[PDB]
């Protein structure tokens, strides 16, 4: 058996609308400690990992670890049928079979049951953020997100520079260049707006642009984007929960030169 | 006239005794009537025998027809639309009219009539089949024949599938298994000419023997509908006055055939084949199979007399070879001037 | 700034009408025009001139490329003071963006040309506009529609060029606008331009060879300038020694049109036993090749209009006619095969083998009278046309008549004739209240009594003999149908 | 529930590893000394249907990778959608970029590239050769005449040739082996030679004699048996029609056919490919007789490929044959 | 886990010198580079002999450095419709670059025929308006799909197959860069499959050396599979019927050919069989359509290709 029942309607909406239109196909694999899932790209260059715990769940019972592959597609669409003031219950059978989502409203008696049949995904479940990483950083999404939208404008291509107390994100395309050159500071009347650094050695890494778009979407969830950069690593970017933690693997586009 | 006088129910049947008596008892068990293929020359009377066995099998009320227009989308934008002849008792389709769009409009609308049921009141659901009639079902494509022959069997309690259609050869052996077949031979010269005398009696014509319906029978090869439309057209010329001197009056296209068959026996030239050409350019394009206008042109060839038995042979293999051809291509003059350049270099 | 960059072929342009070598005649005409649009303008262009040329408002460019359209079309505006506004295909052009940025520019005046030159009466047209569009060819993206509706409501000199005139996408220019032709020039024109470059190029040139590399590259000057310049780099001395291998490695795989490619697979000359190791087969594929779309049907259309010259000891012309008739036939078995169902593309060569070489092999002479278009493609528009109607006449009777939609047009149009059209011949406009008692039972109208009487041929021909009764029966039949109610 | 022993034995039987791919011995080598030396160009597999491609493939994917090759290596089947769209944004994008769970080389498999328009082609014909240090290219085939000739030339062209007698020899005793079984050695003989190179006929087959035997331990598989599971004609009733219809008159000719294609059900599409392989080895002191002798029944085979009749064919046959067999004398 | 480079690609020229292709038409571009002058040019021929490699070459050499800001080439993975055509290919154009004086901004549009007609009539202006700036470059395989004003501005530079005698160079010159033991048989045999195909000759030559070691006659004619097309041309000219039956069972069908492939490799032979009479070759092309046509509806079993052959024979001795 799983019974997992939310306090709300809506967080599960905004979770999944984090990585609606950049994977298809999720296996979340339900245990005593919560709710994980990771999902690699259509291309297989970026995956997407969520962790959430009990603490956003108003009740969890789990007797064994039971793993759940469905497609995204499906999960939206069953998702936006449904009023966003009910409560959610994902219910699983003792077998893992087609998944039971369940909205019942706290005023008036709405039952609405809707099932969901299982994907047969092959289980590769995968390791990694066990890596220790050469560059550790973070800042507010907002500002990322204004960077990223307003380089991508110029080429496909960003380059992501880490020195001695610098961040440099550079776009170099066609019609012209720009390069955004951040420094760490800490305030003490907005602690939210400070953008940290931790660095060990100086790292200069691309990315692609599409991707970036992408990942940005996942900015409405929290408001203090990480950067984890390592040389021969993917990088991280992570949007912390109130409960889990969401977080995106991309793989760095090489150099020819 | 041809739409006035017709029978309507199985007792009105006056010509192929043995084919009444068939269909007489197919009618005694109507919950029990398999799915139905009248096969059979052109003009020979098989859609009002399908109507008088629908109305001995349903109530009489089934010849209260109504055109309707229904409005179907292949993969693409382009809109097809369809009129279907609908009573509170069966429908009738013509799926010919679409050239290469058939598979969608059977696999659709056989479908749709399938799955749901009739309710109208004339106790207020029960009822019996539904009757699709499918006219020329020999012109159907080869993939919407496979799905015809599909929507049979999954549904068929619901769906009575009643096809007709002439020179059956072009229907897929599944679909000539899958359902009963019923020769409709065309009526004896003293059976067409009793109807129509019965014509003449009851609409007045003044005639002087017999002999003037017997002329008409056998100009008429056997067809029912054109003997009746031309002893019309002999009456409206003739001023209401038939005599034993009167010339049998040929549609234009077999007199333009006949035409082009003297030019094909008289000169035998390119000169004369670019003419031919255009002849049958104007031909083709007023409507005019090109299958018919091959055995028009082949029979009246062959009905020449100073040919001889030789030319004739290889006459007609000519016109079966080019005939094999015409059922799988679409520009028909590419093949029909290539029969006529054969004919010519046989000739001489 | 620089002199040496330049491609040779601007450092090298005519700089005056005097250096356009080739086409005196039609640059003088349109010199001639340009010059005379003000005072055909005064007119209304109401007035045609000497040559008739005063009554067309905008101007036609059309020859074979490389010849000096453009050039022209700048040097004639150029040298009458006028201002030169240019748009070509890099430009987008649509219904929508030509109404809205040159068509405001169609009748204003010139902002730039005021500050260049106004304390001298030079001329009164060095305010105005000159619109040259240039390869009207290229509309990929309102294209010959709205240009041609340009043609009409201009006041300025309209001046467009283009690569192909018979084209059928370009046909609404056909009488709204002035056209001049431009042909290949010959080797006299241009030779003089040839030796006074070759002066100033320190390379020899020998005047005979001009000839051929003007042959070899039929009618595109340009071409012969690069040939030059891309030679002179290594070989300064290009005579009869060499002239073989520049002009077999410089030929020019110019694109074949229906008239050309029908000419060419209709000669004689290519399946002799000589012309088939010059003109191997594969070439002949590849003339198929060029265009599959028009090849099949113009063959087809004039495979038999020829005198043959291949005929085979014994064969005459109408056994090689049937052979290339049933050859036809295959080749459109063949075609239907591929545009079916399945998309076998695979089969092409075969059907270019089978429609295409070889009936053209088998009647392979010299062609009597001119290419003829093909006639198919009108004939089946018709037809279609045709079937429509039959289609909408036959659903109109449905009710009544109880038969397909072919065994009435066989059958029941010939007895319909006598029924309908008879009555009014024989007792004229009396038998009006007979007629209609008629068309209503089948619920047909006027306009299914106009198409009604086209469907008959041979000797019964409707399309004459209603030009023979009266109009008064014409005009109060009509008039009888839409006052009474069904 | 689900288990190996589930899966039917044309994929239970899958080589995992390139030591079980039997037959194609000079490419399995030389891709193992192209692994082993650290070089790997772009291949192109070309083979009939059933030979050892893709398992070839993979089973090199995991040599190369792990026990783990569907993790950093990308696959398009035909599946997938792969129209230029496609090679435009998916293949380069992971052509472009970098492995996400060790460092080497990628590994792209394009399977049954045959079905790729010439577009798709025509783009990868650059994406291919551009990033070369970092990817590489599988294309398998069965027609090679699908792809372009510039795609075929960029890609190291390695044939799959049918699977000798040894190999599916070897692969009988190897399945023999695991289930508990016995196969007579003419009826090895008879599955040899109805296997046609065909690796998973041979499987099919020998599951269906197996199941037809109601105890698979003790009784062996006899040369009836697989006659019986395919139905096709034994050699014997088939020489005997043939004697029959060359030697004896049209009557019991007809009659004889009539009683042996009635006898097991036969079908006459088998027996013209049975009676044609035993007549090629006649000698033939002409030549106008073989053509006739192989026109004629290749338009009876092409009539039959859409079932006209069943009796009329087979009177035509016997015609066909009879005529041949008359220039001789 | 380093994968070392393909010896295609490993030994790719990187100097104009290198090229052992058409000695005038390299020489020519080698005295354009060496002057600056270049003007737009159409490259063309057979597949792998070398063009893009040349074209390549030429632009490293005339822009040098500049080589990351001057060049902008535009291949089949990139898109190359009417909007790119208008939009970065004219921004490009009109960018302004001060380089040295006998230098030109270059636009390496590879793979020409597969554009679309719109793009090269928009090209057409934007390449003869700039002329000072920029020189466009177009390589392709086939010239007669390039709209004709778009190959008549340029000057056409035709390429030839490569002959034996610079392929064995190139082959001698590789064996000496790389230390590997051959004989000359083997070489002839490789140069004799390569068709005239400098990247399969290498491809081949680095298969054999890896599986092998020793470049001889059987180990090629062991793993390199002697071209498709002679054999057909052997199997349609033989004498009698069962000898050309013998070739296609054994050389053919036994070595797991399908009846497609051959039915196609056959046409595209008659195609240019210059030996045979026109009658005969038009004759025997109808039957192979024909039984093309059969094979494409299913059925391709031995018979068919046997009963083909037997017409052919019957066609051409009679
Ligand atoms: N009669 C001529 N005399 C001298 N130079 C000429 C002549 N015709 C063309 N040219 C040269 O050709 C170039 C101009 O090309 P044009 O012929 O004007 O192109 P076009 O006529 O517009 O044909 P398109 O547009 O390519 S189809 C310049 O280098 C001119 O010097
Ligand atoms: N060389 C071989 N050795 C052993 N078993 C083989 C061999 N080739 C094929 N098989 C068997 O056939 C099965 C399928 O083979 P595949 O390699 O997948 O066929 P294929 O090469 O992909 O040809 P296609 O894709 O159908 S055209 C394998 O799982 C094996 O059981
Ligand atoms: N003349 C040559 N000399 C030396 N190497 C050559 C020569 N021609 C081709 N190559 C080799 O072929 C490869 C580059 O060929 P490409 O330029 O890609 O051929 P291509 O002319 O572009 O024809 P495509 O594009 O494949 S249809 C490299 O591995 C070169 O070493
Ligand atoms: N038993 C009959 N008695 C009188 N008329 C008949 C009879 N059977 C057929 N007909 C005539 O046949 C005509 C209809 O022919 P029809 O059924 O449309 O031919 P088809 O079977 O080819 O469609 C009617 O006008 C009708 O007069
Ligand atoms: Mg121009
Ligand atoms: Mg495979
Ligand atoms: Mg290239």
């Amino acid at each position: 058996m799983l019974e997992a029942k939310f306090e709300e309607a809506s967080l599960f909406k905004r979770i999944i609308d984090g990585f609606k239109d950049c994977v298809q196909l999720v296996n979340f694999q339900c245990k005593e400690d919560g709710i994980i899932a990771q999902a690699v790209d259509d291309s297989r260059v970026l995956l997407v990992s969520l962790e959430i715990g009990v603490e956003a769940f108003q009740e969890y019972r789990c007797d064994h670890p039971v793993t759940l592959g469905m497609d995204l597609t499906s999960l939206s669409k069953i998702l936006r049928c449904g009023n966003n003031t009910d409560t959610l219950t994902l219910i699983a059978d003792n077998t893992p079979d087609s998944i039971i989502l369940l909205f019942e409203d706290t005023k008036k008696d709405r039952i609405a049951e809707y099932s969901l049949k299982l994907m047969d995904i092959d289980a590769d479940f995968l390791k990694i953020e066990e890596l220790q990483y050469d560059s550790t950083l973070s800042l507010p999404s907002s500002e990322f997100s204004k960077i990223v939208r307003d380089l991508s404008q110029l080429s496909d291509s960003i380059n992501i520079m880490i020195t001695k107390e610098t961040i440099k994100f550079v776009a170099d395309g066609d019609i012209g260049s720009g390069s955004v050159i951040i420094k760490p500071f800490v305030d003490m009347e907005h602690p939210e707006t400070s953008i940290k650094l931790e660095m060990d050695q100086p790292v200069d890494l691309t990315f692609g642009a599409k991707y970036l778009l992408d990942i940005i979407k996942g900015s409405s969830l929290s408001d203090r984007v990480g950067i984890r950069l390592s040389s021969e690593a993917p990088a991280l970017f992570q949007f912390d929960l109130k409960s889990g933690f969401l977080q995106f693997f991309l793989a760095p586009k090489f150099n020819d030169e | 006239w041809v739409d006035k006088y017709r029978p309507k129910s199985l007792n009105a049947l006056s010509h192929n005794e043995e084919l009444t008596n068939f269909l007489k008892s197919l009618s005694d068990q109507p919950r029990d009537l398999p799915h139905l293929l009248l096969y059979g020359p052109n003009g020979t009377g098989k859609k009002t025998r399908c109507m008088a066995l629908l109305e001995s099998i349903f109530g009489p009320g089934v010849y209260r027809l109504k055109i309707d227009v229904r409005q179907f989308v292949t993969a693409s934008n382009r809109k097809l639309e369809l009129n279907v002849v609908s009573s509170p008792y069966h429908l009738e389709i013509t799926p010919s009219d679409m050239g290469n769009n058939d598979r969608i409009v059977i696999q659709e609308l056989l479908k749709e009539v399938a799955q749901m049921e009739q309710v109208d009141f004339q106790d207020g659901l029960a009822h019996r089949y539904k009757c699709v009639i499918i006219n020329e079902a020999n012109s159907l494509t080869k993939d919407a024949q496979a799905a015809l022959r599909r929507t049979m069997e999954k549904y068929s309690k619901n769906i009575r599938l009643i096809m007709v259609c002439d020179s059956m050869s072009p229907i897929i052996a599944p679909i000539k298994s899958r359902c009963l077949l019923i020769r409709c031979p065309a009526p004896s010269d003293s059976e067409i000419s009793t109807i129509l005398s019965d014509v003449v009696t009851n609409e007045r014509i003044q005639l002087e023997t017999k002999d003037i319906l017997k002329r008409i029978a056998q100009a008429s090869n056997g067809n029912l509908r054109v003997s009746l439309l031309m002893l019309e057209s002999m009456a409206l010329n003739n001023e209401l006055a038939l005599k034993s001197s009167s010339p049998i009056i040929k549609p234009d296209w077999i007199i333009v055939i006949h035409k082009l068959t003297r030019k094909i026996v008289k000169e035998r030239s390119v000169n004369s084949l670019i003419e031919c050409r255009a002849v049958l350019y104007d031909l083709l394009a007023h409507c005019i199979p090109a299958n018919i206008i091959l055995k028009e042109l082949t029979f009246s060839l062959l009905d020449v007399e100073t040919l001889n038995t030789t030319n004739k042979s290889s006459i007609i293999e000519y016109s079966s070879v080019f005939d094999e051809r015409l059922s799988l291509g679409n520009k028909a003059i590419f093949h029909l001037e290539g029969f006529i350049a054969k004919v010519m270099c046989c000739l001489d | 700034v620089r002199e040496e960059d330049k491609l040779w072929t601007v450092k090298y342009a005519p700089t005056n009408l005097q250096q356009v070598c080739g086409n005196k005649g039609s640059v003088m005409k349109l010199k001639n025009w340009l010059a005379n649009w003000e005072n055909s303008k005064k007119n209304s262009f109401k007035h045609a001139g000497k040559d008739g040329s005063g009554v067309f408002r905008a101007a036609m460019l059309y020859g074979p490329p490389g010849i000096g359209k453009t050039t022209a079309a700048h040097l004639v505006a150029q040298e009458l003071g006028y201002d030169i506004l240019e748009q070509n295909a890099s430009d987008v052009r649509s219904k929508t963006l030509l109404n809205a940025g040159v068509k405001n520019a169609l009748d204003n005046m010139s902002v730039v040309g005021y500050f260049k030159h106004n304390e001298e009466a030079q001329n009164l047209n060095g305010k105005h506009f000159v619109i040259i569009m240039d390869e009207v060819d290229g509309m990929s993206g309102g294209g010959v529609g709205q240009l041609a509706q340009f043609c009409r409501k201009t006041s300025t000199p309209l001046i467009l060029i283009c690569n192909e005139r018979n084209l059928p996408k370009m046909r609404p220019f056909d009488r709204v606008c002035l056209d001049i032709q431009f042909r290949r020039p010959d080797a006299n024109s241009i030779k003089s331009r040839l030796m006074t470059i070759a002066i100033r190029e320190k390379f020899k040139l020998d005047p005979n060879v001009i000839d051929r590399l003007i042959q070899t590259t039929r009618g595109d000057i340009r071409q012969v300038i690069n040939l030059l310049s891309t030679i002179s780099t290594t070989t300064k001395t290009i005579n009869h020694e060499n002239i073989n291998e520049i002009s077999k490695a410089w030929e020019k795989n110019i694109a074949l049109k229906p008239f050309d490619i029908a000419h060419k697979m209709l000669d004689g000359q290519i399946y002799s036993d000589i012309g088939s190791r010059n003109f191997t087969l594969n070439d002949k594929i590849a003339l198929y090749f060029d265009d599959f779309d028009f090849t099949p049907l113009m063959i087809q259309e004039n495979y038999l209009s020829t005198r043959p010259s291949v005929l085979k000891p014994g064969q005459s012309h109408l056994e090689a006619v049937a052979e290339a008739a049933n050859c036809i036939s295959l080749g459109d078995i063949v075609e239907k095969k591929i545009r079916s169902s399945e998309q076998l593309w695979s089969l092409l060569p075969l059907h270019a083998v089978l429609s295409s070489v070889y009936p053209a092999s088998k009647v392979a002479g010299h062609m009597a009278g001119r290419i003829n278009f093909t006639a198919w493609l009108g004939q089946n528009s018709k037809s279609a046309k045709y079937y429509r109607l039959l289609q909408e006449i036959h659903y109109h009777t449905r009710l009544g008549t109880s038969t397909d939609k072919i065994g009435l047009r066989l059958d029941y149009l010939p007895t319909f004739r006598k029924r309908l059209l008879d009555p009014f011949l024989k007792q004229g406009a009396d038998a009006i209240s007979s007629v209609i008692e008629v068309m209503d039972d089948y619920y047909l109208t006027k306009e299914d009594w106009d198409s009604i009487m086209e469907f008959f041929v041979g000797p019964d021909v409707t399309t004459a003999i209603i030009k023979k009764i009266p109009a008064t029966v014409k005009s109060g039949f009509t008039r009888k149908y839409n006052s009474m109610t069904h | 529930k689900r288990s190996k022993e589930n899966l039917p034995w044309v994929e239970k039987y899958r080589p995992e590893t390139l030591d079980e791919v039997y037959g194609q011995n000079e490419v399995i080598t030389t891709v193992r000394k192209f692994v082993d030396e650290g070089k790997l160009p772009h291949l192109l597999f070309y083979g009939p249907p059933g030979t050892g491609k893709t398992s070839t493939i993979v089973a090199l994917a995991r040599e190369i990778y792990g026990k783990n090759y569907s993790n950093m290596v990308l696959e398009l089947n035909a599946s997938d959608d792969r129209g230029i769209d496609v090679v435009r944004n998916q293949i380069k994008d992971f052509a472009s970029t970098r492995q996400i769970f060790s460092k080497g080389f990628k590994l792209i498999i394009l399977d049954e590239a045959d079905a790729m328009t010439n577009a798709a082609q025509n783009a990868l014909r650059r994406v291919i050769e551009r990033y070369t240090k970092n990817t590489r290219f599988c294309v398998l085939a069965n027609y090679a005449h699908k792809l372009t000739p510039a795609l075929l030339s960029r890609c190291t062209r390695f044939r799959f040739q049918p699977l000798p007698q040894e190999a599916i020899e070897r692969r009988i005793a190897n399945v023999l082996v695991h289930e508990k079984l016995k196969l007579s050695p003419n009826a090895e003989k008879a599955l040899i030679e109805l296997s046609n190179g065909d690796m998973r006929r041979v499987l099919n087959v020998l599951q269906s004699c197996k199941a037809t035997l109601d105890n698979p331990d003790e009784d062996e598989i006899s040369d009836d048996v697989i006659y019986e599971c395919c139905g096709a004609p034994r050699p014997s009733d088939l020489k005997a029609v043939l004697k029959s219809i060359l030697e004896d008159d049209w009557g019991t000719a007809h009659y004889t056919l009539n009683k042996v294609r009635s006898a097991k059900g036969l079908a006459l599409i088998d027996l013209i490919e049975g009676i044609v392989k035993i007549l090629e080895d006649y000698e033939l002191q002409n030549e106008e007789t073989r053509v006739h002798l192989l026109t004629k029944l290749a338009d009876i085979e092409y009539s039959i490929s859409k079932g006209g009749n069943d009796q009329i064919q087979g009177s035509a046959v016997i015609g066909a044959i009879k005529a041949s067999f008359e220039n001789e004398t | 886990l380093s994968l070392q480079l393909p010896w295609v690609e490993k030994y790719r020229p990187q100097v104009l010198s290198d090229i052992v292709g058409n000695k005038e038409t390299i020489d020519r571009l080698q005295q354009i580079a060496k002057d600056g002058n270049m003007p737009h040019m159409i490259i063309s021929g057979m597949p792998g002999i070398g063009k893009t490699t040349s074209v390549h070459c030429l632009a490293h050499e005339l822009l040098g450095r500049s080589y990351a800001d001057g060049v902008l080439e535009l291949n089949a993975s990139d898109d190359r419709g009417i909007d790119v055509v208008r939009n970065q290919i004219k921004h490009f154009a009109q960018k302004k670059l001060h380089l040295p004086p006998g230098k030109h901004k270059i636009v390496i549009l590879d793979e020409a025929d597969s554009m679309t007609a719109g793009a090269q009539q928009a090209l057409r202006r934007t390449m003869e308006l700039y002329s000072n700036s920029t020189r466009f470059a177009f390589a392709c395989n086939q010239s007669n799909k390039i709209i004709e004003p778009l190959q008549s501005r340029c000057a056409i530079l035709r390429y030839s197959k490569l002959s034996d005698e610079d392929v064995l160079k190139r082959l001698l010159q590789i064996i000496k860069l790389e230390d590997v033991k051959y004989t000359n048989d083997g070489l002839e045999a490789i140069i004799f499959t390569a068709e005239g195909d400098m990247r399969q000759a290498i491809n081949n030559l680095q298969s054999t050396v890896a599986g092998h070691g020793l470049v001889n006659a059987d180990n090629v004619f062991k793993i390199v599979d002697s071209p498709h097309p002679l054999i057909v041309k052997k199997m349609l000219l033989a004498s009698n019927l069962e000898d050309s039956i013998q070739i296609l069972r054994t050389d053919l069908w036994k070595k797991g050919y399908s009846s497609i492939d051959i039915v196609t490799t056959s046409f595209r032979v008659t195609k240019n069989l210059a030996q045979v009479k026109e009658s005969v070759r038009l004759e025997m092309i109808k039957e192979i359509g024909l039984t093309h046509m059969r094979i494409l509806e299913g059925v391709g079993t031995y018979l068919q290709l046997a009963s083909m052959l037997a017409k052919i024979h019957k066609l051409n001795n009679k």
